[PDB]
């Protein structure tokens, strides 16, 4: 059976677990519990669907199609998470 | 003569609530409230219409401002009971 | 010649901490934010820069729930983190509240 | 033919009124121009928001045997309704206290 | 009769919990506000108002701020609340940052 | 001797213990250890010493001598803790 | 397309400070990131100023209580310095 | 007479555009009339500003061989400068990465 779907959703484990032990050595985290990737998963998705869900009413104000840059900075910007280095 | 949201809030208690009262440091409290809200609201609307270099502001910056700010199904339900209104006013 | 458990650990802290690189591949992270985007509506394009500031957005904000999460497991005797000591700070911070 | 001076607030089906918040636009600076619709929009927002916080907060003087509603039945159905809760979470009610709220933790054997 | 340790304190966190007074004296808050006041200039009135308004954002503040200490003394194992905790707690805030 | 000051100092140890457990009471704490109270001490003169040096440019703003509750309303606005009852 | 920055004024004022460093493109849009949010700021606060006070107009005076309220401590202090003594020289001339 | 059009910019002896932040007054929707000494006194805040974190980042480029300031060296400079890390502690740097900084309790033994 070679049949599969064109759309894949396990793409949350796409960020895997080397990755947020780099982030967590970055944070100056010494030792990981193997419990934490799935939260920092959930936490992540969380994170990213506001600022995302934010970033597509600033997209359809404008009647388009395309997020552009300046509105996941506005986006970041009304939740107290300015970003700098894409305002122009 | 000093402005407040008095007499609406306590008609729109009447509305929800026909027999239960109110005090002044509640009234006061709901005064504040529609303040913080107006005041949010506009100024996220006077923002949607700068960043879209528009130097007007109509039903559409509001309604974005009402979709950013109130989180979730409360953002639905005010923006269904908000445009029902622009339409009656529209047709009156 | 095997190492002792932890000095590895302090060499990718000293490491991680100097360079500046993101540390989530660009791929996953472009699937992620376009499945993520994909729900509140569908046929959403993404400008490159965009995903980008996401990306940059969320290594700053994880970095940070990581400090705040290490300082939880230290306040509670241990050098291990684990899900309460994160589920601690971001109620603290106010996320969960 | 000036035909009874007919108000935007009842036209619009609203008791908030619009041309007061259409004057607050106007006088707010926020931008030189302010459309027809927006004044009717926000005041029917507005209506709404203190709709369901007057009626939560209604309930919590019926729950507590009081016929009129001071500011600790606001804190309660402010705190107690978690989209409300998250949409004040960054603002203090005086006179309001807190929710009854006792972690397990501390609770006797 | 004697009561068990803990029982009175449940009594005032069942009891504390449901009032909504003022639990700081007015007299010694006013002046700590005047004498906090007194060192940026001198010869500063003070509407009551104004010191009540500063008393229950002080409440507001002190009452949050034991609520996440006791959180984070209940996440180190304890029913004991510690300077400790309130360090981590302005720290895990942003005040301490 | 009946020398002393007019201006008291120890205003700080105005907030008294049995306050900072009924504060401590209002959050839920069963246990309070006995060095609590200097640190809530501190704290609190930290946060107050904050709002009332903003409501003190508020206040000088409009060329007054008198702090007005809504300066001290604005103070705290500006911080992002807003306060009701009165504004207005 | 003339797209509108602080590019110049950012680079001669860091020839006044650092008159042989240079500076890359992604720190020049944080620069002028900076001083845009900086004067969204100060201008918003010096416009809630203005507002409060029943005034309708915005003055040097609501810029210099603006920056001694978002600006904090001693920064407040020589900023409001270096604004006030400016204020001065553009009189005596203009 | 028309005096070989004088700019405000140099009669403030500033570097910062002065018409052109009163451009962005007036157009800003936050007042309707400004001041003439606004421009000036904002135009040198501004200046004073950015000279500051300019300095430090120019001293941060310094002590690590560069002649060319990165954003790794405005994050340094903003981060270990505390009232400019309380001005911008709200504030993401892109590509700047944390402050090396291992808390005590990690460290091993001797």
């Amino acid at each position: 059976a070679k049949r599969h779907r064109k759309v894949l959703r396990d793409n949350i484990q796409g960020i895997t677990k080397p990755a947020i032990r780099r982030l967590a050595r970055r944070g100056g985290v010494k030792r990981i519990s193997g419990l934490i990737y799935e939260e920092t998963r959930g936490v992540l998705k969380v994170f990213l669907e506001n600022v995302i869900r934010d970033a597509v009413t600033y997209t359809e104000h404008a009647k388009r199609k395309t997020v552009t840059a300046m509105d996941v900075v506005y986006a970041l910007k009304r939740q107290g998470r300015t970003l700098y280095g894409f305002g122009g | 003569r000093k402005e407040s949201y008095a007499i609406y809030v306590y008609k729109v208690l009447k509305q929800v609530h026909p027999d239960t009262g109110i005090s002044c440091k509640a009234m006061s409290i709901m005064n504040s409230f529609v303040n913080d809200v107006f005041e949010r609201i506009a100024g996220e609307a006077s923002r949607l219409a700068h960043y879209n270099k528009r130097s007007t502001i109509t039903s559409r910056e509001i309604q974005t401002a009402v979709r950013l700010l109130l989180p979730g199904e409360l953002a639905k339900h005010a923006v269904s009971e908000g445009t029902k209104a622009v339409t009656k006013y529209t047709s009156a | 010649h095997r190492y002792r458990p932890g000095t590895v650990a302090l060499r990718e802290i000293r490491r991680y901490q100097k360079s500046t690189e993101l540390l989530i591949r660009k791929l996953p992270f472009q699937r992620l934010v376009r499945e993520i985007a994909q729900d509140f509506k569908t046929d959403l394009r993404f400008q490159s820069s965009a995903v980008m500031a996401l990306q940059e957005a969320s290594e700053a904000y994880l970095v940070a729930l990581f400090e705040d999460t290490n300082l939880c497991a230290i306040h509670a005797k241990r050098v291990t983190i684990m899900p309460k000591d994160i589920q601690l700070a971001r109620r603290i911070r106010g996320e969960r509240a | 033919t000036r035909a009874k001076a007919k108000t935007r607030s009842s036209r619009a089906g609203l008791q908030f009124p619009v041309g007061r918040v259409h004057r607050l636009l106007r006088k707010g600076n926020y931008a030189e121009r302010v459309g027809a619709g927006a004044p009717v929009y926000l005041a029917a927002v507005l209506e709404y928001l203190t709709a369901e916080i007057l009626e939560l907060a209604g309930n919590a003087a019926r729950d507590n045997k009081k016929t009129r509603i001071i500011p600790r039945h606001l804190q309660l159905a402010v705190r107690n309704d978690e989209e409300l809760n998250k949409l004040l979470g960054r603002v203090t009610i005086a006179q309001g206290g807190v929710l009854p709220n006792i972690q397990s933790v501390l609770l006797p054997k």
